[PDB]
C-alpha cells in the first residue's frame, strides 16, 4: 500500500564518503598532532664552543675518578580423566576473527571427532536437527584450574 | 655537546669550519678519539710553517 521510507544503497558513492571520511579524520589527526609536535652567542661563534667542549670533558674526567582465569577450554570437565596430566594447545582461528581463545588437546578432539563420525554412521526445543546449522562443550577457568 | 666518539660527525663539523676552529676542533675530537688518523692527517694538513 504505502513503501517506508528506504535510503538508496549506492556501493561507490559509500566509498567515496567512506574515503570523504578518511581524509577528515587524518585533516583533524595533523591537525591535533602538530600541537603536540610545534611546541619545539654560542650558536654564532665556533671557539667558544670548543671552549665549552673542553670544559665538559674536564668535567667528565673529573667524574670519572601462571593464572589463566578465564581461558575457555573446549572440552567436557569430565573428559579429563584423574591419575594423569595431559596437554592442551591453543584452536587454531584467523587473526582478523576478533573472538575469545580457547584451550584444545588435540586428541581429545580426535577422539570427538571419532565420536560424532560413529554416531552419524549409526543414526541413519523446535526443530532440533537443523539447529546445530543456523548455531560447545567448554568450560571458564578460574584462578587458574577449575 | 654530548662528546661522540665517532668521527662522522667530528668529519662533517670541519669541512664547513674556519680553517683555525676546524682544526682546533680536529685537535678535540683527536684528544676524544687518539686512534682518529684522519683527524690527523688533516691537523697536519695545516700544519703551517
Amino acid at each position: 500500500e504505502e513503501p517506508v521510507t528506504a535510503d538508496v544503497i549506492n556501493p561507490m558513492a559509500l566509498r567515496q564518503r567512506e574515503e570523504l571520511r578518511e581524509k577528515l579524520a587524518a585533516a583533524k589527526e595533523k591537525r591535533l598532532l602538530n600541537q603536540k609536535l610545534g611546541k619545539i652567542p654560542w650558536l654564532d661563534d665556533t671557539a667558544a664552543w670548543i671552549e665549552r667542549s673542553r670544559q665538559l670533558q674536564k668535567e667528565k674526567d673529573l667524574a670519572e675518578k601462571r593464572d589463566l582465569q578465564g581461558l575457555t577450554v573446549e572440552h567436557a570437565i569430565d573428559s579429563f580423566r584423574e591419575g594423569e596430566t595431559m596437554i592442551l594447545t591453543l584452536k587454531d582461528k584467523g587473526v582478523l576473527q576478533e573472538e575469545e581463545d580457547v584451550l584444545v588437546n588435540v586428541n581429545l578432539v580426535d577422539k570427538e571427532r571419532a565420536e560424532k563420525n560413529v554416531e552419524l554412521r549409526k543414526k541413519k526445543a523446535q526443530q532440533k536437527p537443523r539447529s546445530i546449522l543456523s548455531k560447545p562443550h567448554s568450560f571458564r577457568l578460574e584462578q587458574g584450574g577449575t | 655537546e654530548h662528546v661522540p666518539n665517532s668521527v662522522r660527525l667530528w668529519k662533517a663539523a670541519v669541512e664547513l669550519e674556519e680553517p683555525e676552529d676546524a682544526r682546533i676542533m680536529l685537535s678535540r675530537a683527536v684528544e676524544c678519539c687518539p686512534t682518529s688518523v684522519e683527524l690527523w692527517l688533516a691537523l697536519a694538513r695545516l700544519e703551517t710553517y
